[PDB]
RNA sequence: GGCGUCUGGGGGGAACGCGGGGAAGUGAAACAUCUCAGUACCCGUAGGAAGAGAAAACAAAAUGUGAUUCCGUGAGUAGUGG
RNA sequence: UCCGGCUCUACCUGGCUGGAGGGCAGUGAGAAAAUGUUGUGGUUAGCGGAAAUGGCUUGGGAUGGCCUGCCGUAGACGGUGAGAGCCCGGUACGUGAAAACCCGACGUCUGUCUUGAUGGUGUUCCCGAGUAGCAGCGGGCCCGUGGAAUCUGCUGUGAAUCUGCCGGGACCACCCGGUAAGCCUGAAUACUUCCCAGUGACCGAUAGCGGAUUAGUACCGUGAGGGAAUGGUGAAAAGUACCCCGGGAGGGGAGUGAAAGAGUACCUGAAACCGUGCGCUUACAAUCCGUCAGAGCCCUCGACGUGUCGUGGGGUGAUGGCGUGCCU
């Protein structure tokens, strides 16, 4: 999906554009993952409940994975034919990310 | 009697070609090219639309109560028209909408359209769109920018020239075709018209005889 | 006929097919002959398609055609018909 | 083609019964089974796949406008917080199958003609029998019993084999064509329960399949059988924590949110219908309920002047005249 769980990224869309961050998790059966850092919201829970500033999930079409370089950079499938894997790559190195 | 030059992708013209004075002199019936425009169109729309009657719905075989006695109403089926569920009386049904326009309508059409863009210096000629055997829509769209500066255009480049077409193809305006299909629809929504010079040759020595 | 062994068949299916049976309301400004229709429906069996199919055929003196089937025309004609 | 033996038999021939090189053909309708190689041949999962965090402004959010670049055998489509070729999914394009399945391809395996043919010449024999034909009732052929052939069903009767027989619209003679009553035969043709991929001058929740919602369900009927209704919060639930009234429902503040005239009875939110306020009018009057004139009061625009008429306009409208709903 090209995105996962570990990874950083950089915000495109919402009033957290320009934000860094790292992913926590990923809901791939609906394109969606919940970023560090980034779409706080003012969550009512009740008890002893209380007015808490939690993530939520952004669409994944709204963050380019940050390249090795540092910088929004797209990413691309190599084959190392020996090992079998299709490895993760940026479009501006060719580089194992 | 019009004169055209071929031009070339380098930027030189090889030679002329001297188009015929019949097909390109032909004064345009525009109820003629109206009537066929309109019969193309007819047969490319598809009659994809069908209802279903009182004859074909679920159910309604049944009188639904009395003829008397009741207080309402006379009804023999749930399911006629002033019904809600029941059938479409005069509805869509699937048909064909082509029409039979003949041969010299037909020809004498796309040989006044071809006059009405030949007159206005709008035909243009050319060896071909590319350098050997390999596609590139770059070398295409510079050489229309060269050669034209409209929106939309017609290219006519036969079967075998297939580099042209797989070049030309995703242009956002042009829209191609292959000269032994050709038509007047197309000729028309165009403003600048590309032959190929094997093309012109096909179709001069194959309407001449 | 009884006993043992071996192989088959048995029923379901949306339409399409072939053989058989087989109506009526309707039209005829009534109606029975006729028509609606050999339709609907029912039966028996199939196949991926079926059935037909190699002249005991057409034709008209033309020195002609050459298995069958399905499409276009002939033709709404020659004709048939209370 | 060579021979092995056979023509009852040893011997000359003619004719069989065997094997052999060979040829032909093959899973054919023309006999039938399995065999192992086998083709980047096809189907049954998929995969890569070009190019902008571009700049100013708006806005909750830019995928918008304007200005700058790029890709393009890829500007088809869709989604993404508002119309996205350059974000995502994917397309053009090229890739990919251990196993199974289907096509042919082969070599097995199987037969099969090979012991043979071209022509000569005068006469006997055979050429599909309860049938064809004829008569009686009937079906269907353009053809309703008509002069009515051909094709046929049941009964009854019932022939010949080539100078034979059946047809060429009664029938007869001549000529013509053809050789029934034994059997198989592909391709063109018709069709879609299901499956795969797309198209639409087709519908868009009273439409479209009866069924976008548990749908042949609920409900009805003893039973066969009938047979409904109900889609939308917002970008994401951040779904109102907390306090006050109340038994609770429900609500008011405080909050979230771009907006709560988006609160899980939620996009917008018409009319009928139900009410609360403000102005006029209405309790001596006979009203298809209106229309023409119009007093009086209230609102308003404008020229002016301490309030005031006007090429005015609008709501009500005392009172007078006229006036017998709509459709078929």
């Amino acid at each position: 999906m090209k995105v996962h769980k570990g990874d950083t990224v950089l915000v495109i869309s919402g009033k957290d554009k320009g934000a860094k961050g790292k992913v926590l998790v990923a809901y791939p059966d609906r394109n969606k993952v919940l970023v560090e850092g980034v779409n706080r919201i003012k969550k009512h829970t009740a008890v002893s409940g209380g007015i808490v500033t939690q993530e939520a999930p952004i669409h994944v079409s709204n963050v380019m994975v940050v390249d090795s370089d540092g910088k929004p950079t797209r990413v691309g499938y190599r084959i190392d034919d020996e090992t079998g894997k299709k490895v993760r790559i940026a479009k501006t190195n060719g580089k194992d990310i | 009697t019009l004169k055209v030059d071929v031009k070339t992708p380098a930027g030189k013209t090889d030679g002329s070609v001297e188009l015929p004075a019949e097909l390109f002199d032909v004064e345009p019936n525009i109820a003629l090219m109206h009537q066929v425009v309109t019969a193309q169109l007819a047969a490319k729309r598809q009659g994809t639309h069908s209802t279903k009657t009182r004859g074909e719905v679920s159910g309604g075989g049944k009188k639904p109560y009395r003829q008397k006695g009741t207080g309402r109403a006379r009804q023999g089926s749930t399911r006629a028209p002033q019904f809600t569920g029941g059938g479409t009386v005069h509805g869509p049904k699937p048909r064909d909408y082509s029409q039979r326009t003949p041969k010299k309508m037909i020809a004498a059409a796309l040989r006044g359209a071809l006059s009405d863009r030949a007159r206005n210096d709008r035909i243009h000629a050319v060896t071909e769109l590319v350098e050997g055997q390999t596609p590139s829509t770059k070398s295409a769209k510079t050489f229309l920018g060269t050669l034209t500066e409209n929106k939309k255009v017609l290219v006519v480049i036969g079967r075998t020239d297939e580099v042209g077409a797989k070049s030309v193809r995703n242009l956002p305006g042009v829209h191609v075709i292959s000269p032994d299909q050709l038509n007047t629809y197309d000729v028309l929504n165009a403003d600048d018209v590309v032959f190929s010079v094997e093309a012109l040759n096909a179709y001069i020595s194959a309407n001449s005889k």
